[PDB]
């Protein structure tokens, strides 16, 4: 069970360094090679560069030399990024992926990527608001029910109802940016016979403040 | 030797 | 530095037909001691990091199901799902490592399939919010296809167009539909100037607008 572990979203501010790592397990890390890949927001995956681990040799795509420096920890199977004075181009997400160097050269497991966010903004966390429905019911079997989480700084915040357990007939909407803030909200649809008459909860995160918020929804 | 890709196996 | 191009760029199907994309690398990606494309094929759905598909061109990786064939030789190679299914959807980017590594543009592939109505349910502000002096009036549109969609506030019967924000999903990889948000935010005061908010929503599926509304004093 190869794995690649990354760690959570980071907003740094401009003209600064962050250093991301990718904790590999599962494998002999010095026998595969690391590759780094960049993509912004509803964009394409980009090659940053490579690096071995074994020797520490790295190549990179010529746009990210000076820009990313890739580097390789043997003692703990981790490898790391760094991008140097940071600008709003670096906001993006950063994937490392083991690759099979020598046979197939392609890349075969991937991680979950690293969020990073250039801005000068400040981390705001979000006030998360039930959504209830008002005095009226009409087309019983089922009910929608929602969160509202509003006025947070930076993406990204991960909504699950009753921790998870709630799965099915759930939307959680694409933030949406207004003014440095991001604003969501997330609907949850059940037959009307398992609310109220049993809990349903949002569970908010919002990794970047290391904030956890739970709203149980209550009729009005 | 560590090369750049494919095209040197 | 070899330079890749992927075509069309954007594609719809319904389930069970059959699709091709294609690839092209301003160089041969064929080594001759090896007799290998280095070229492979990568499958990226909505909030997931990309996922192998197919190496050397045209050997799929494990796990992977037998209707994804990748094909080609040189500078041009193709992508085929035979019998797409929903669970498809996705973008797929194809990638060249005979030297160094490049992925294509992407060819983002969706889903057609009947057309569906949305379930609309309108919510009034809570009173926490209302209780730091704003109000956000929220209006979900559940699971309808097309994507294409019309929505109207009127506060009091007036069609109201600002302190409006909306927001769509990714298509949905079980049923192939959409849902949208849409949120009517004003101050507590201007919210408290009048009774009656509906959201109204018109699609393809009906020359009639879907209509929920609610009263303050209701």
């Amino acid at each position: 069970q190869v794995q690649l572990q990354q760690s959570g979203p980071e907003l740094v501010k401009p003209g600064t360094s962050v250093k991301m790592p990718c904790k590999a397990s599962g494998y002999i890390f010095t026998d595969y090679v690391i590759s780094w890949v960049k993509q912004r927001t509803g964009q394409g995956l980009e090659w940053i560069g490579e690096i071995f681990p074994r020797s520490g040799s790295t190549y990179y795509n010529e746009k990210f030399k000076g820009k990313a420096t890739l580097t390789a920890d043997k003692s703990s199977n981790t490898a790391y990024m760094q991008l140097s004075s940071v600008t709003s181009e670096d906001s993006a997400v950063y994937f490392c992926a083991r690759d099979y160097y020598g046979t197939s050269f392609a890349m075969d497991y991937w991680g979950q990527g690293t969020s990073v966010t250039v801005s000068s903004a400040k981390t705001t966390p979000p006030s998360v608001y039930p959504l209830a429905p008002g005095s009226a019911a009409q087309t019983n079997s089922m009910v929608t029910l929602g969160c509202l989480v509003k006025g947070y700084f930076p993406e990204p915040v991960t909504v699950t109802w009753n921790s998870g357990s709630l799965s099915s007939g759930v939307h959680t909407f694409p933030a949406v940016l207004q003014s440095d803030l991001y604003t969501l909200s997330s609907s949850v649809t059940v037959p009307s016979s398992t609310w109220p008459s049993e809990t349903v909860t949002c569970n908010v995160a919002h990794p970047a403040s290391s904030t956890k918020v739970d709203k149980k929804i209550v009729p009005r | 030797k560590h090369v750049p890709g494919g095209g040197s196996v | 530095d070899i330079v890749m191009s992927q075509s069309p760029s954007s594609l719809a199907v319904s389930a069970g037909e059959k699709v091709t994309m294609s690839c092209k690398s301003s160089q041969s990606l064929l080594n001759s001691r090896t007799r290998k494309n280095y070229l492979a094929w990568y499958q990226q759905k909505p909030g997931q990091s990309p996922k192998l598909l197919i190496y050397w061109a045209s050997t799929r990786e494990s796990g992977v199901p037998d209707r994804f064939t990748g094909s080609g030789s040189g500078t041009d190679f193709t992508l085929t799902i035979s019998s797409v299914q929903a669970e498809d959807l996705a973008v797929y980017y194809c990638k060249q490592s005979f030297y160094l590594r490049t992925f294509g543009g992407g060819t983002k592939l969706d889903i057609k399939r009947a057309d569906a109505a949305p379930t609309v349910s309108i919510f009034p502000p809570s009173s926490e919010q209302l209780t730091s002096g704003g109000a956000s009036v929220v209006c979900f549109l559940n699971n309808f296809y097309p994507k294409d969609i019309n929505v109207r506030w009127k506060i009091d019967g007036s069609e109201r167009q600002n302190g409006v924000l909306n927001s769509w999903t990714d298509q949905d990889s079980k049923d192939s539909t959409y849902s949208m948000s849409s949120t009517l935010t004003l101050t507590k005061d201007e919210y408290e100037r009048h009774n009656s908010y509906t959201c109204e929503a018109t699609h393809k599926t009906s020359t009639s607008p879907i209509v929920k509304s609610f009263n303050r004093n209701e």
